[PDB]
């Protein structure tokens, strides 16, 4: 009654029979503004089954020498679907998410994972290594988009702060003896209640492999990982021309 | 005016109870019992474990009067930290002509940095205060203006410039021989809450590496520019340090995050050295031993 | 006009005083708060979120951080060999230096309170075993078999479908706040060892691998309080941040 | 230092050449993926030959 | 007592003991604050709350 | 005498403080005020009131600086030309200067609340044609066509007995208030660009004029608030005053 | 031409959202935009020199010669106030001396 | 409370929260004034006022 | 501000005066007691044995 | 111009005037100068027995 | 990434052997005839 669960939100859900729970980031769920909290004098689009949508995005192969990856959001939807033409249509934004991440694997295999959210999860640089040079972050770094980006020094989480204590943010973990998947409910978090989606990404997606895998030689080399995410309760604002960018 | 039944239908988990003391430990005892288990949890599930002292071992019963006021954000924030130092020397390169322009920004020394970036959002008022001398220490009888600027107001530009007749901006007239000036400042960003992290840029376009200096520059958090001179037209004939503190009162804190562990390198930038990565606790030479 | 005398302690500034000062601005309505979420009213919400302890906290080189995280257990060909061993106080500069309820201590000089290890094991699905996991009390030195761990608070740990446990290290004092135990005369506020042992084996079949990671998470209980805030032992500065 | 040359990038078949390798891969692979380049660029004589 | 509502902590119902001389109250004391916690929203924020008891995964 | 500490802050000049203060002349009753008209109460009448927006600021000169308060529409010979295009922020350097809405929110670091542009058509009365007048919100870049700042917010605006038009700017933003949008991490804080196009013509019988003029005025809403006040950005004065 | 500014607001214009406007407007009363103590007079006591060589100087009291007071009081034409002024004394070169 | 009406604000029904410690009202705190506003004075001076919905020039 | 005359007596240090001085620690609470055998209230119980 | 303060059991102890430790972001400190009347501060009873 | 864009299901090999995509009904009309090729097309139902 734990193991099993299923996930319909829009007109696409998600099945799953060995996961371990759905934890809901914060205590509470995404929900529309209010009214006490609204500034734009503008009425909202709210599309409300078009954008809320599992969108799979991608699949990064798990070797057992990886260090891991990371997804910022909302700018991995920013290019895919009725969620990317409504978001470089309109400027001001908000959403949660429903984030879901696969990762399947047979039951000789072992390895754990630390999938983990982080609010704004700015990104720091080697500094020219030595620690002199002021180096910024180029922006496929800083905005990685549906590709992702493989994390340079992960106990660091190229930002200084340390993987052990990541664990505080809304996380679970993904060990391939017990489940196969994760479900984290993120609601909105900024301070301002709506923002651009094109500039400012509120948080991202840490999926770190913590104790590595293995497999004995015969086994199927090959373990993907694919997040699906879908926007829950989103609305829009503050509508003119296409921005890419 | 509708007809349709799809439209006519179209919250928090948690509640916060009070708590003063910790918990006290009721009595248990031993239990031979199949079927429950309070050890074996389910680390995967994301939470920390529920399993208390009792279900573990037999406990006595302990009331527990430890207060829990310590470690609340009024008195883990309250207290003044050195956020900013400002240099007014007789001769030099750095401000040689007795006025020095300090944009506020408190990211600039690591003891009050560490705390303050355990939170991402945090919404508070400050006092501040600006303990003055001379470089050896010493206190002279010099005169000081101290003038806030905010965003757009004009900076002054030398020590005998107009911008110095604050018709608007809030100035204080202190000398050194009284006690340091303090003075208190409230909640003035736009947004509501002063985010320590801000993942994104401030403008639109393209973003080339030449304008990457804007990442992480978020226009909610710099609220102006302190500035400082000595009183009068000709130059002053004491060399001048202005310490600034700053304690944290009416703090609320949301989104907690990992503390910092590397060496802080810059100013608004989480930059890191990267061959010298060194891990975040001391270390030993076998796991076995101690 | 009114006769004031000026007691001392007067035109000194306390950096911790909680005084009235000047407002800048007269009549300045600030900005109204959102709802938003996650709102720490207090830091002991923070010291109760399991955290990953670094037992395993021997290999430095920059190339293998990533290895202190999780402690190996593998197929022993024996009886009883002890697996980890670590000290079991948040203060102490070693492996609770990773968690949060270790460096939120470091700003505070005196805790309280029974405090939780949780151990997640990261096997495979068809590699059981038994482990021991045995908190020694303070005076009681590092065990040097596993017939004289046993003798203190234990628990027996299965490799099951509930992958982890928790070892609830609790509270055992002569005092009822101790201060950061380091060596010296500081070493009086010691809180024991936690020592973990092989209690059967690591079994596994043809095809798994012989060698599994166990996880180290911590944190502390709801009887958890701290006082007397200090500032930490590290100092994140070397030159001037320019 | 006016006469412009148009020829092979030499650099972007290099960061090629580097994710045969794997030197680098998924880095490099990011790169001309999200920036888009050109195989033909066109520089002048002096950029081309010291530095650019 | 009839100043401005200007603090940075408005937003609970309960006021707090705040001395304060200045008609702004961001002026005021840090005074002392209650002491509600909530660590259920970082600890097990899970959708379904299990017990203690129980096994977590049934 | 009674006990009493100096806490700091004491012997201080505040330039910004409410204190009481000695009084010059004892128990002087001043001269009793007369109902004088036009009393004004709040500043925030002063930002409703329509007052001109000069978007023509191109002329410079002393003998036409009467040039800038309005700008020509003319008989286009095509489709859907671009007559005019300002920024539609009050703080930034540029139209905005001119009107009071924007030199009272030079004394304000930001602002909130939308505001209203009044354009006033001021040719002949047989002289009819369609503006088209687009806000667009922020991120959008300077429209290269008529339809695509057609997408924003705008209003078809007819020549008529009614002689102006009001395009009202909302409240589009990310944050409660914002500060004076200037180049740089400060253009965060832009609220757009207002854009005037042709939508059919300016068409005229043969005795017209074939060029006429509008007058752009410009003030704010009933919603528009300011806050934290500052010193304005221009200085009046360059040497002594005498 | 009518003279009046214009009484069209927002909602008769484009459609908008119930929104809750809790932003106070006492910033900009006349008693928080004028009670800043800003510079309206300068009196130089020299030692030797021609202006006011022997230790007294008489300011008539016209606070209109310095443009950041005068430029915001001359938005209003006609104004009624108390004010309280302030005397910072000092040397030329900053500092207090005991005079 | 026992001042003389020398303020320079008089002339209105409701008084200020003034602190004051002489016995002179033109000593006193600024305070905090009424946020009364009327913009109506200066934005739409007609003598017969019309409506927004109307057209102005009938 | 309010009229405040300095009396003498004023900046000097008394060390037998009561007052009041600020605390270092804001909002600490200390270690509840224990009953320890043999608490003295007076010193004239010393002196009667 | 002197500066006190108070580095409990754990926290960095000061090596040198010129030390990162003056920074004072959580321990108690007072900014006195000789010309002013003695700090006075009271202590708590600060013993975990 | 684009067949994700549809309706969709994500199916996990489990105890339970099987799962049921449900193609729902999306048409522009009450009942469609058969699809063949031509302008019988105009009543295809969409590819699985
Ligand atoms: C001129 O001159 C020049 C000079 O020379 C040249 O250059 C060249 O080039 C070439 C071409 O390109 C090259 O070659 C190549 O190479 C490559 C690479 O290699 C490298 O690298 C690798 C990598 O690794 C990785 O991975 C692994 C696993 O796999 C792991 O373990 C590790 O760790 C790593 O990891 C990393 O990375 C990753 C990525 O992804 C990530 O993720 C992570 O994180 C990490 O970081 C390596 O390994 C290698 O190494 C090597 O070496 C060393 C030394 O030191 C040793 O020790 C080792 O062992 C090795 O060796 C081995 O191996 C190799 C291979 O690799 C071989 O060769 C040798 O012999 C030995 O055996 C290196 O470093 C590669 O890849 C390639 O290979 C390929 O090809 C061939 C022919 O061509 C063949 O034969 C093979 O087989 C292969 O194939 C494969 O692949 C493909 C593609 O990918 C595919 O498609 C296919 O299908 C296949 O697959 C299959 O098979 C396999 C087996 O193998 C299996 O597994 C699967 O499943 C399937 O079935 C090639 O070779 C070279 O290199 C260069 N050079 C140099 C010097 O380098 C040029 O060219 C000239 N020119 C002209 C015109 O000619
Ligand atoms: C190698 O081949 C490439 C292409 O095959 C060639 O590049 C082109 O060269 C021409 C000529 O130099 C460039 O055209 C110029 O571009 C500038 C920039 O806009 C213009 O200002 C120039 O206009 C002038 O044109 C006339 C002179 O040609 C004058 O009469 C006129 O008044 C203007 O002054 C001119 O159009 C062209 O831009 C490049 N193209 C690229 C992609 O670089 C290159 O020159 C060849 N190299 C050699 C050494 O032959
Ligand atoms: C006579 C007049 O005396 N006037 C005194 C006076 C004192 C203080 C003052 O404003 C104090 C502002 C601070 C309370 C908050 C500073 N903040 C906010 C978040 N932030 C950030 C966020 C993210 N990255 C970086 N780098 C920095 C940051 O630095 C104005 C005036
Ligand atoms: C020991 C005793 O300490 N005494 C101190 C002291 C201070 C001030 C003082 O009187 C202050 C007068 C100011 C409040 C108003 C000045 N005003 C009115 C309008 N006005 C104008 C109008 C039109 N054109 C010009 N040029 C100027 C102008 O300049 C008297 C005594």
């Amino acid at each position: 009654s734990d193991r099993v669960a299923q996930l319909t939100i829009g007109n696409s859900t998600i099945t799953t029979q060995e996961a371990a729970n759905i934890i809901v980031g914060y205590g509470e769920w995404p929900s529309y503004c209010s009214d006490d909290d609204a500034t734009a004098v503008d009425k909202p689009t709210r599309p409300d089954v078009s954008v809320n949508r599992f969108y799979t995005l991608d699949t990064k192969l798990w070797e057992k020498s990886s260090k891991g990856w990371y997804w910022k959001f909302p700018d991995v939807l920013t290019e895919t679907g009725v969620f990317g033409q409504n978001a470089q249509f309109h400027y001001l934004y908000r959403s949660g998410f429903c984030i879901h991440v696969q990762c399947n694997a047979s039951k000789f295999h072992q390895g754990a994972l630390l999938v983990a959210i982080l609010p704004e999860y700015v990104i720091g640089t080697v500094a020219g290594g030595t620690g002199t040079e002021d180096s910024h972050p180029p922006y496929i770094q800083t905005q990685p988009g549906a590709d992702g980006f493989e994390l340079q020094h992960p106990y660091v989480l190229d930002a200084g702060i340390p993987i052990s204590q990541l664990t505080v943010c809304p996380h679970q973990w993904i060990n391939l003896r017990t489940n196969n998947c994760a479900t984290i409910i993120v609601p909105y978090m900024n301070t301002l209640p709506f923002d651009s989606a094109l500039n400012h990404c509120n948080f991202g997606l840490l999926v770190v492999p913590i104790s590595p895998l293995d497999f004995d030689q015969g086994a199927t080399p090959v373990i993907p990982i694919t997040i699906t995410l879908a926007p829950m309760c989103s609305e829009f604002a503050g509508l003119r021309q296409a921005v890419t960018q | 005016g509708d007809r349709v039944a799809d439209m006519i239908e179209s919250r928090a988990l948690t509640q916060a109870l009070p708590a003063p003391t910790g918990q006290n430990t009721q009595v248990s005892s031993h239990r031979l019992d199949t079927g429950e288990v309070p050890a074996l949890q389910a680390a995967e599930i994301g939470a920390s474990s529920n399993t208390s002292d009792e279900s573990m071992i037999e406990t006595r019963c302990v009331l527990n009067s430890h207060s829990t006021a310590e470690t609340t954000l009024d008195s883990f924030f309250s207290r003044a930290g050195l956020v900013g130092e400002i240099d007014l020397p007789l001769e030099g390169t750095t401000n040689p002509s007795g006025y020095a322009n300090w944009d506020i920004d408190i990211t600039g020394y690591a003891q009050m940095r560490r705390k303050v970036e355990l939170f991402t959002y945090m919404r508070f008022d400050a006092e501040f205060t600006f303990v003055a001398c001379t470089p050896t220490g010493q206190v002279v009888p010099q005169l000081l203006q101290y003038m806030f600027v905010p965003p757009g107001a004009p900076k002054p530009e030398s020590r005998e410039s107009l911008a110095w007749q604050t018709a608007t901006n809030p100035s204080v007239f202190v000398k050194l021989t009284d006690p340091p000036a303090q003075v208190s400042v409230p909640f003035m960003s736009p947004a509501s809450a002063y985010q320590w992290f801000y993942d994104g840029y401030p403008t639109f376009g393209e973003h080339k590496q030449e304008k990457d200096l804007e990442y992480g520059a978020c226009p909610n958090n710099m609220m102006g520019t302190f500035s400082v001179r000595t009183v009068g037209s000709s130059k002053s004939k004491y060399a001048l340090v202005v310490r600034i503190y700053m304690r944290m009162k009416h703090v609320r804190a949301w989104i907690p995050r990992p503390m910092r562990n590397q060496n802080y390198l810059f100013k608004a930038n989480p930059n890191y050295a990267g061959d010298s990565i060194k891990p975040t606790g001391t270390s030993r030479n076998a796991i076995t031993t101690l | 006009g009114f006769p004031t005398e000026l007691k001392p302690g007067t035109n000194q500034f306390l950096t911790t005083d909680d005084g009235v000062s000047a407002p800048i601005l007269p009549n300045f309505h600030p900005t109204p708060c959102i709802h938003i979420p996650g709102e720490v009213r207090n830091l002991l919400e923070l010291c109760q979120v399991e955290t990953i302890l670094e037992v395993n906290n021997v290999p430095t080189n920059a190339t293998s951080l990533m290895e202190r995280l999780r402690f190996p257990v593998s197929a022993q060909a024996g009886k009883g060999e002890l697996c980890a061993v670590f000290r079991a106080d948040p203060g102490r500069d070693g492996p609770w230096q990773s968690t949060m309820l270790g460096q939120l201590c470091g700003y505070y000089t005196q805790w309280s309170g029974s405090l939780e290890v949780t151990f997640m094991f990261t096997g495979s699905f068809m590699a059981t075993g038994k482990m021991l996991i045995a908190y020694t009390p303070p005076g009681g030195p590092l065990p040097k078999d596993r017939a004289t761990a046993m003798l203190g608070t234990h628990v027996i740990w299965d490799f099951g479908l509930q992958s982890s446990v928790t070892l609830v290290i609790p509270w055992i004092s002569n005092t009822h706040y101790r201060a950061h135990a380091r060596d010296g005369v500081f070493d009086y506020y010691t809180t024991g060892l936690v020592s973990i042992w092989y209690q059967t084996n690591y079994v596994v079949p043809i095809g798994a691998p012989n060698t599994a990671y166990i996880i180290a998470l911590a944190a502390a209980q709801k009887n958890f309080t701290m006082k007397l805030c200090k500032d930490t032992s590290h100092i994140l500065q070397t030159a001037s941040i320019q | 230092k006016i006469d412009l040359i148009r020829t092979l990038n030499i650099p972007v078949l290099t960061v090629i050449e580097w994710s045969q390798v794997h030197f680098l891969r998924e880095i490099i692979e990011a790169m001309l993926k999200a920036y888009q380049q050109k195989l033909f660029v066109t520089h002048t004589v002096d950029e081309l030959l010291w530095g650019y | 007592s009839h100043e401005n509502s200007n603090s940075a902590t408005e937003g609970s119902t309960i006021n707090y003991t705040t001395i304060n001389y200045y008609k702004d109250s961001y002026a005021a004391t840090a005074g002392k604050q209650s002491l509600k916690q909530d660590p259920d929203k970082f600890a097990n924020p899970v959708k379904d709350i299990f017990t203690e008891m129980a096994a977590p995964l049934k």
